[PDB]
């Protein structure tokens, strides 16, 4: 269908735009005493978690648009 | 022989025990000493039970049995006698002391006279023989007590009007409930029973002081103990009426407070205008007067001094005596500060704290005045401050004091507030006072809004206490309707009290609009009373409230506080907002509060501590990881400061004790200077905040503490006694205990944190994922505290979301305005009353369940400092100091910041409950508790020893569980679900070993056989528990992983996976294929509902289900529709003759009421000494409640399912709550089995992780092509034995069927249409149709068989299709499949496109030509027109096809239709036409505008009676337009799926149905007399006779919605898509 | 007869008041009728087949809401109350609302105080249109604030000027008015520093 192909192209472009990798920050005995690291670890943590979630969801959307996998309730809602 | 000795002791005690009797005004001799009898009976029962433990109990068993019997009779008799005695006592004082009730209410006056005569007769009989058994052996004594209680309750419930008149007589009675107001009125003579009712009637009066005669009221008292002595005592002898002397006490309280204030002001004038103050004299003055009076005297003195100083420099150029005022304030503040640095009595300490706060505010104000160079008394920089003016020359004492702010003037109400916690007068509080006073002067309300915990309600209460007013806090909600608020407003108007309606926006918008009227009228009355032209002689302004004229007192006001933007809040209409002066409270001055609080508690470094603690709180808010349960607002800081003060006091006491025990040298100054205040603050902060933190935030917060508080460390105390009690309790409950870093250190540390939080807060929240040990933690803590402190601890576990909020808190009848207690309200009221000594015990109310603002916001006042449960009827319940409110939740994703900030939090992570602890608990329970109820123990211990190496850290089980978390499961995988499945399967293995031993008495199982069997079954159980809820691929993957890591010998088979193998009792692997024989089904049993062709999946799932059900363990089968879940479960249940299955069919609107109706029908409640037990009516049988759509029920906006929570409560806790009388009901011989589609299917919701913890899930997927080939080849071979010539075609026929069904499933999916579901149900229907067509026929060539096959394929796969291209595809694919699998056949004869089969033209089901069928239908239509309905119809081919389909459906048992098509297409007419042919009687419900659910229930009852009792075939035609409510669809769902509605016939309607069914069975010739067999026969008759034809429009979203609200419409109803005319 | 709609007793009172006023010719006002759309439709049907008195008037004050039935809107005459288009219209509305006798009291400086208050109210309300720049949020600066400010001005002018015809501009309590309208009247709704 038309909407399936349009969403496939949009999701492919979005995957191209969004980067793929983000490594968490390492805990150290003297690093915890630094509030900069205390904030900075939280930033990289949230960034990596949300990036992984978004990448997985968009990959599932692309997979559905190609028909390889079935639609679920959450997947249907995200498509909508 | 100690058993006989103690039995003789108990015999002597009971024979010597007599009933203590005391007179009642020379009328009766009441029972006294209830507690002694109660605990005597309790101790005797416990002793007899402990004797039952002993083995020598057998020789005295029968005697001790009769002893427990009579002891239970004594308990039952006196569990009602005390209540009856109290009810008669306070009812007598109403029907005797009051004379107006005789004329007003004569009928129940005479009724009470008769009941009192009966009670005095029984009571004189008791007085004659005061022996306990002589009372007990009285004939019908228990029944007499029960009927007396019933009659007294009936009389009590009919006294509402008299109570309303009594409330009108004394205005303060409006805030007293019906029970308590009757208690007060009846017990007026006995004033000692009114002491516990004064706290709900006055601000700070908790009790009154009486002389020895109890006839003269000398004074009043507060909850702390502060006393006010009346100058003129009030005598109750002169004023016998309760209301009269209560009013006199109130007026005397006001006058004596005024006079004492005058004396205190005159005395404190010396302390003012004085350079130096002697500490002794000031302390004496403080101790002489009350806290409010000394604070008021200080305020008056300071205000007068400042006014005099300002008047002195009115000339501008004069001197500055304001510096003298500042110096005096500073000197007094220094004297106060030195006073608190040493030990003080608690009352004097609170007085000093209040004075220090007030004087700090005075110093700040005076400094501000000096800085601004204020020199005129009329300057607004001074007029804006709250100034107190005292006029001793005023004759009226109540008007001697005037409080002014800006242009507003108020009079002190002189209401005794007791000792209330004063708040620091921060600039925000000053702004609040200014705005609220400006609103009050303009005769408006107050609307302080903002986020939670910014000092809004407390600010309103503090302002009210500042003016000496009575402030009432009403926790508003959605049931505060127009009438309840009108009554509350009437009470406030008559009393003259302030009403602080916090959470005002929780009302409905319509209710707020309605209340705006009353608010406007009250404000107008206040405004007219404000005008000076009004005089005392002129009648007070009378506002009209609730169609009544109510006097309006000047002192009253309406304050509403609300949080804007929070969840579960409405909007205020503009006509209501214009009546209130709103104020924004967003940023309280936390630093000033902290500094002044630390200064008043005695901290020398208060400023530094506050400046270090407030930025610390901001750092915590902005630096720790964001979580839903984290709160760092003003409430958290308040708790921290209070805990710091308590810790400082305890440290001072400990130092003093160390000094007295070690020598004799104590100096208050030495201790004060040498005290680590920083350490105290850190200890309080850690005790309050560390428990709520996640694992990764603890080191972050500790580093933060080291950064802001360097050099100070926290050393948590070692509660050695509590740790010993925890160790003992864990040992008795088979729990793993560990100190520090041992196995279980984190859990016990969490328990200690929970204890510390309970010591501080009265509201707790144990937040953490399922299976983190919260329940065990708080249970172990409760038992340890009970066994340590010696105070019995009881717990009331309430599932808040398993019941409606009306059932949880209570309901108010809109008609009669009577209050019915909810669950939590009933529990709290029972604890408060303490009729059975509940106030001396540790009461914990645990709200185990999900939390949302709808139900938890009603507890805001309870969790606040108010500790009041405000009810819509104006009642308020004070939380006793021994009651704790606990919330055991898994997440806090839906609660607002109001609830999170109100409760201390303890966060339990899943790392708290390590897997080794669960393994140790399982092993201990296995080694201790017998499974039968000993060879059982020996087998259990041997097996546990065998499984010990695997149930270890980094063992086979742990590694397998870790890997199983990485696979894909149909339902979300939780550790505890897998562990519970494994433990249940291992228990079943132990029972299998025991059964093997029983079957072989001569040769029991040896050690080696046990080892082999246990190891192999452990691997088997791990495989089937960690991957039972996954596809075959994941099962094979887990099997391969186990084969790698495991060392135990596993099947040597090359490609066959391990899951294809069972563990025989001999201790060897045997493939499941050995239990799958090539059976030959009987010809007449082809595709029968109870016929199951054995396959590999069938036998595996049958064994698994038998294993799980033999443990009575709840389980859920999840899989696609038609996979075989119900069939497999019924096959497994057929191997258990002692289990009866009852079918439940959940829908989107399913509520626990369905389960309650099923319990009412199939079970019965019986009263037992341990409580109510619900058991099935049949004896020795286990009721298996089979819920077919367990995950379908609607999920609210807060992610909960009420029926799912109900099932979770009934599974985990083993019972539920009867909402009729709030009685705990324990389930007996009842287990639950669930069925559901995968949660990814539309309309299905994922089950809560707390529910999935208890229920194993087995994934029953579609049978494979090989399995389908086997099953339906067997079915065809059995079926094709009718025609011997056709026997050779069974193999190609089943192949063709399987191929076409596989193609149909792939081509049409649920993505296209909601009803496009295909399952082996279609194949079963195919085989049934072919067999039914072939049954009467004697011979038939292959072409006829292919024609029948094609016709059945068309009727199954093409009837439900929507588009034309899909039907064309189905026809073409049928043709291609038949030609592919059946070559060398003549296509034209067997596959002529108009495939029509009908039995109208012959006795058998044979093909019919189109034209002959059309002519026959024309003739039948002519007859139909002449007989039933004269509406001409035009006949075409589609009409013939449709009538053939309807005739096909109507001839089947339980054949229901779902006709989907545009209106006017003839669906109803064709249904009536076919039904008239087939003899069915057409029934249609006549829906009108007033048609409700009860009329539908009556129509259903009539149709079921006709279809089951009279054996009359009925075609119940029902249209979608006939659906008005969801109840219609729910009852239709139940009737379609089961054939009987459980709650439809009840009471009289049930008995008449029983009689009619008996008559019907007599007519059929059956011999049935029991209700169960007759009801089963009725259900069978309804199934056989009732057909439901459902017609609806082809809506797109409507079909999807109906696929969820009524799932049975798509599972039991054959779907025909008539559509529009082509 | 003004009745607040939303309760069953409110519906009964509205019915009785309308039935009485259609004969007696009195006015009836119902507030917040958008909360009962079905009763609104029933009321419209009742009104259509009715021949009331010549002086009878029925006012249905409601908020702009899509739930209001279309037939009632077609039956009645619609008046929209909303912010005035500009500063000039705002001042004109404020001066029209306040009675003339109230402004023209004994102190001749009362008129200038009222004019300053009206200009301040217009300035405050017009800044509301540009939500991010004029303020930080859509505050509810309405007619209630204007009435409260006028009452405060009256009270403090009568307190300072004891009935004198003229009062020196220095003696006018500027501090009182500024502090009150900054902290309680207009500053109450303000939640931002
Ligand atoms: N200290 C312990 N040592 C060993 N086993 C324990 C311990 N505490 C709990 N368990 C076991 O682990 C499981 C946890 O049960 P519990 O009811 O305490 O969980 P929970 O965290 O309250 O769960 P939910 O959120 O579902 O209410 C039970 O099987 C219990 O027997
Ligand atoms: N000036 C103050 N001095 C001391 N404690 C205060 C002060 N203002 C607020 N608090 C405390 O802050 C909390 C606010 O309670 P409350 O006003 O009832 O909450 P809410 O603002 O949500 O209605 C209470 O613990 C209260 O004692
Ligand atoms: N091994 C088997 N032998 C015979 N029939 C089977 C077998 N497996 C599946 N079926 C057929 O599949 C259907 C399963 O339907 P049902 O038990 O209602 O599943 P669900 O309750 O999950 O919808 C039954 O009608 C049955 O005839
Ligand atoms: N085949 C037909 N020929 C002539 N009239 C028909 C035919 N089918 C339906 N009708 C008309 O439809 C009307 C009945 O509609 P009905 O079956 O009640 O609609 P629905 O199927 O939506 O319930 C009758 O008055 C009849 O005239
Ligand atoms: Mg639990």
């Amino acid at each position: 269908p038309a909407w399936m192909r349009t969403l496939h192209t949009t999701a492919s472009n979005w995957l191209h735009l969004i980067p793929q990798t983000l490594s968490h920050l390492k805990r150290t005995v003297e690093n915890i005493k630094d509030p900069l690291f205390r904030f900075f670890e939280r930033e990289v943590k949230m960034g990596a978690k949300l990036l992984q979630d978004v990448r997985q969801d968009l990959a599932d959307v692309v997979q559905v648009c190609e028909g390889k996998k079935k639609q679920t309730n959450y997947l249907r809602t995200l498509i909508n | 022989m100690a058993l006989e000795e103690f039995l003789k002791q108990i015999r002597e005690v009971w024979n010597t025990y007599e009933l203590d009797l005391v007179n009642y005004q020379n009328k009766c001799r009441l029972i006294r000493g209830w507690d002694d009898l109660f605990n005597k009976v309790k101790e005797h029962i416990n002793s007899v039970s402990a004797m039952k433990l002993s083995p020598y109990y057998k020789v005295f068993e029968e005697d001790a049995l009769s002893w427990e019997d009579k002891l239970n009779r004594i308990m039952a008799l006196f569990d009602v006698w005390i209540d009856v005695q109290r009810r008669w006592v306070y009812l007598e004082g109403i029907f005797t002391g009051s004379a107006d009730i005789k004329h007003l209410l004569p009928v129940e006056t005479q009724r009470f006279q008769s009941i009192s005569t009966e009670f005095l007769a029984l009571m004189k009989k008791v007085s004659k023989s005061p022996l306990v058994m002589d009372v007990l052996n009285i004939q019908g004594v228990q029944r007499s007590l029960e009927r007396l209680a019933d009659l007294l309750g009936k009389i009590q419930k009919a006294l509402g009007e008299y109570l309303e008149r009594e409330r009108s007589s004394f205005p303060r009675f409006y805030f007293v409930g019906d029970e308590d107001l009757l208690e007060i009125i009846g017990n007026s003579k006995n004033v000692a029973k009114l002491q516990k009712h004064f706290k709900k009637m006055f601000a700070g009066v908790s009790s009154i002081i009486l002389n020895e005669d109890n006839s003269v009221v000398l004074g009043i008292s507060s909850r702390e103990g502060e006393e006010v002595m009346f100058k003129t005592p009030v005598s109750i002898t002169e004023h016998p009426k309760i209301n009269e002397w209560l009013t006199l006490v109130e007026k005397e309280m006001r006058v004596t407070l005024a006079k004492l204030l005058a004396e205190s002001v005159t005395e404190v004038e010396i302390f003012g205008k004085a350079t130096s103050i002697d500490p002794n004299t000031y302390i004496t003055w403080i101790d002489k007067y009350q806290a409010q009076l000394v604070v008021l005297s200080a305020q008056i003195a300071w205000s007068e001094n400042v006014e005099t100083a300002l008047s002195s420099m009115g000339g501008g150029g004069d001197a500055a005596p304001l510096h003298s005022v500042l110096s005096n304030v500073e000197v007094t503040l220094n004297v106060l500060a030195d006073s608190v640095l040493m030990e003080q009595p608690p009352l004097r300490r609170r007085k000093l704290e209040h004075l220090i706060t007030e004087l700090v505010h005075q110093r700040d104000v005076t400094r501000s005045l000096i800085k601004s160079k204020i020199d005129n008394a009329k300057s607004f920089e001074w007029l804006s401050q709250m100034r107190f003016y005292f006029d001793p020359k005023q004759t009226d004492v109540l008007q001697q004091l005037s409080i002014q702010m800006a242009n507003a003037k108020f009079n002190y109400g002189f209401e005794y507030l007791g000792v209330q916690d004063k708040l620091v007068q921060t600039p925000l509080t000053d702004r609040c006072y200014l705005t609220m006073t400006q609103a009050l002067e303009a005769r408006l309300g107050g609307s302080p809004f903002g986020p939670a915990g910014t000092g809004k309600t407390e600010s309103v209460k503090a302002l009210g206490h500042q003016l000496g007013r009575f402030v009432l806090v009403f926790n508003c909600d959605e049931t505060f309707d127009f009438q309840a608020m009108g009554r509350i407003f009437v009470g406030l108007c008559q009393v003259g009290a302030w009403g602080c309606f916090d959470e005002f926006n929780r009302l409905e918008e319509r209710m707020l609009s309605a209340v705006s009227q009353q608010v406007q009228c009250i404000q107008e009355a206040l405004r007219e009373h404000s005008n000076p032209n009004y005089d005392k002689t002129s009648a007070p302004i009378t506002c009209e409230l609730l169609n009544k004229q109510v006097k309006v007192s000047p002192d009253m006001a309406i304050f509403i506080t609300m949080n804007p933007g929070y969840a579960g809040r409405s909007n205020l209409p503009d006509n209501l907002k214009k009546l209130f002066r709103s104020l924004a409270m967003t940023k309280p001055d936390r630093q000033l509060i902290a500094q002044v609080m630390l200064y008043s508690q005695g901290f020398r470094t208060a400023e530094v501590l506050a400046n270090k603690i407030v930025p610390f709180f901001k750092l915590c808010d902005e630096q720790l990881s964001s979580q839903s349960h984290y709160d760092f607002g003003l409430r958290a800081l308040k708790s921290v400061l209070v805990s710091a003060g308590n810790v400082k006091r305890e440290r001072i006491q400990k130092i003093k004790r160390e000094k007295e025990e070690r020598g004799e040298a104590v100096d208050e100054g030495e201790i004060a200077e040498n005290l680590p205040e920083q350490e105290i603050l850190i200890q309080s902060v850690c005790e309050t905040m560390v428990p709520k933190l996640v694992a990764e935030d603890i080191p972050l917060l500790f580093s933060l503490l080291s950064d802001v508080f360097p050099g100070v460390q926290y050393h948590r105390g070692e509660m050695t006694a509590l740790r010993e009690e925890l160790k003992k309790v864990c040992q008795e409950m088979y729990l793993t205990y560990g100190d520090g870093e041992e196995v279980g250190g984190m859990w016990v540390e969490k328990v200690l944190q929970l204890y510390q939080i309970t010591q501080i807060n009265h509201g707790l929240m144990m937040v953490g994922p399922s299976g983190s040990g919260k329940s065990m933690a708080w249970r172990v803590l409760l038992k340890a505290l009970e066994r340590l402190e010696g105070v019995e601890g009881v717990a009331h576990i309430i599932d808040p979301k398993a019941i409606s909020k009306d059932h949880l808190y209570g309901t108010l009848d809109p008609n009669t305005r009577e209050w019915t207690d909810g669950l939590f309200t009933h529990v709290l009221r029972k604890i408060i009353d303490s009729v059975r000594g509940e106030l001396q015990k540790r009461q914990w109310i645990v709200f185990d369940g999900d939390v949302d603002p709808e139900w938890v916001e009603n507890l805001n006042s309870v969790l606040d400092d108010n500790k009041l449960l405000t009810l819509p009827n104006g009642e308020r319940l004070s939380l006793p100091p021994n009651v704790r409110i606990m919330f055991e939740v898994q997440d806090l994703k839906y609660a607002t910041l109001a609830t999170v900030s109100r409760c201390g939090m303890v966060w339990f992570s899943e790392d708290v409950l390590s897997t080794d602890m669960i393994f140790n608990n399982f092993l201990a329970r296995l080694r201790s508790i017998p499974l039968d109820e000993s060879p059982m123990l020996q087998i259990q211990r041997d097996a546990a020893t065998i499984m010990q190496p695997y149930f270890t850290s980094n063992g086979l089980v742990t590694k397998a569980l870790e890997h199983a978390f990485q696979l894909e499961h149909i339902m979300d995988l939780t550790r505890l679900r897998c562990l519970g499945s494994l433990f249940s399967m291992l228990h079943q293995a132990c029972r299998n070993v025991a059964q093997y031993n029983a079957n072989h008495p001569d040769f029991p199982m040896q050690i080696e056989q046990l080892e082999r069997y246990i190891q192999r079954y452990l691997v088997y159980a791990i495989l089937w528990s960690l991957s039972g809820d996954s596809r075959l691929k994941m099962r094979a993957e887990l099997g391969e992983y186990i084969r790698r890591i495991t060392t135990v010998p596993l099947p040597t088979a090359p490609n066959i996976p391990i899951i294809d193998y069972e563990v025989s009792i001999s201790g060897e692997w045997s493939p499941w294929q050995a239990k799958v024989p090539q059976i030959e089904v009987e010809t007449h049993k082809v595709a029968a509902p109870d016929v199951v062709v054995p396959t590999l999946d069938t036998v595996r799932h049958e064994a698994l289900l038998y294993t799980w059900l033999a443990e009575h363990k709840p389980l859920v089968l999840c899989g696609p529709p038609g996979s075989g879940k119900t069939m497999t479960l019924f096959s497994a249940l057929r191997a258990l003759p002692d289990m009866e299955v009852v079918g439940l069919n959940f829908s989107s609107a399913t509520t626990p009421e369905l389960l309650l109706k099923t319990f009412d029908h199939y079970c019965e409640y019986r009263r037992t000494p341990n409580g109510v037990v619900l058991a099935p009516v049949q004896l020795g049988k286990w009721l298996v409640l089979f819920c077919d759509e367990i995950n379908l029920p609607d999920m609210d906006k807060y992610g909960t399912q009420r029926v799912i929570s109900f099932i979770r409560q009934m599974v985990e806790h083993g019972g539920f709550y009867r909402t009729s009388d709030q009685t705990w009901v324990k389930l007996e011989r009842i287990q639950f089995v669930g069925a559901c589609n995968p949660p990814t299917d539309p309309g299905r919701k994922p089950l809560s992780h707390r529910f999935l913890r208890h229920v194993p899930v087995v994934y029953v997927d579609y049978p494979g092509p090989a399995s389908l080939t086997q099953i339906y080849g067997t079915f065809n071979r059995a079926m094709l034995r009718l025609i011997p010539s056709l026997r050779t075609y069974a193999e190609p026929l089943t192949a063709a069927m399987v191929e076409f069904y596989t193609m149909s499933q792939e081509r049409f999916t649920q993505d296209t249409q909601p009803h496009y579901i295909y399952s082996p149900r279609e194949m079963t229907r195919w085989v049934r149709g072919i067999f039914e067509a072939l049954r009467p026929l004697e011979t038939l060539p292959v072409e006829g068989l292919i024609r029948i096959w094609a016709h059945e394929a068309l009727r199954l796969f093409q009837d439900r299709l929507v588009e034309d291209e899909e039907r064309r595809w189905t026809d073409e694919n049928i043709d291609t499949v038949a030609l592919k699998h059946f070559p060398n056949i003549d296509r034209e004869k067997a596959m002529s496109r108009p495939i029509l089969y009908s039995n109208w033209l012959s006795k058998d089901y044979i093909p019919v030509d189109q034209e002959e069928l059309r002519d026959y239908v024309k003739a039948r239509l002519k007859v139909f027109y002449e007989e039933e309905l004269d509406v001409p119809l035009v006949l075409f081919n589609e009409v013939l096809d449709h009538v053939l389909r309807i005739d096909r459906i109507f001839r089947q048992p339980q054949g229901h239709l779902l006709l989907i098509g545009v209106s006017g297409a003839g669906k109803t007419t064709l249904s009536r036409f076919v039904a008239w042919m087939n003899g069915l009687s057409v029934y249609q419900i006549k829906v009108h505008r007033k048609y409700t659910g009860e009329d539908f229930d009556e129509d259903l009852r009539t149709v079921l009676r006709r279809s089951g009792c009279k054996n009359e075939k009925i075609a119940f035609i029902m249209d979608e337009s006939n659906v008005l409510d969801s109840g219609f669809l729910e009852r239709m769902n139940t009737l379609l799926a089961n054939g009987e509605v459980p709650g439809l016939f009840e009471g009289d309607e049930y008995a008449t149905l029983m009689t009619q069914c008996k008559e019907g069975a007599q007519k059929e010739g059956l011999m049935l007399d029991s209700h169960e067999e007759l009801y089963k026969w009725f259900t069978s008759q309804v199934i056989r006779n009732l057909h439901v034809v459902f017609t609806m429009n082809p809506s797109s979203e409507g079909l999807k919605d109906r696929a969820a609200t009524s799932p049975a419409l798509f599972n039991r109803c054959v779907l025909n898509w008539f559509g529009d005319w082509s | 007869t003004s009745i607040a709609i939303g309760s069953a007793e409110g519906f009964n009172q509205a019915d009785k008041a309308i039935n009485t006023a259609v004969k007696s010719g009195r006015w009836v006002m119902l507030k917040n009728v958008h909360l009962a759309p079905g009763w609104l439709m029933q009321l419209e049907k009742k009104l259509h087949s009715l021949q009331p008195h010549a002086c009878f008037r029925l006012f249905l004050t409601m908020e702009i809401n899509p739930k209001v039935p279309v037939n009632l809107l077609r039956a009645g005459r619609i008046f929209v109350f909303e912010p005035p288009p500009g500063v000039k219209a705002n001042m004109l509305r404020t001066f029209s609302s306040i009675p003339v006798s109230r402004i023209c009291k004994s102190p001749n400086e009362r008129a200038r105080l009222y004019f300053l208050l009206a200009w301040f109210h217009a300035i405050i309300q017009e800044r509301l249109r540009y939500a991010p720049l004029g303020w930080s949020k859509k505050y509810e600066f309405g007619e209630s604030d204007l009435r409260s400010a006028c009452d405060t001005v009256d009270t403090w002018l009568d307190d300072t000027a004891k009935g004198r015809q003229n009062i020196s501009p220095d003696k006018i309590p500027w501090s009182a008015l500024k502090t009150l309208m900054a902290q309680s009247i207009y500053g109450g709704r303000v939640d931002n520093e």
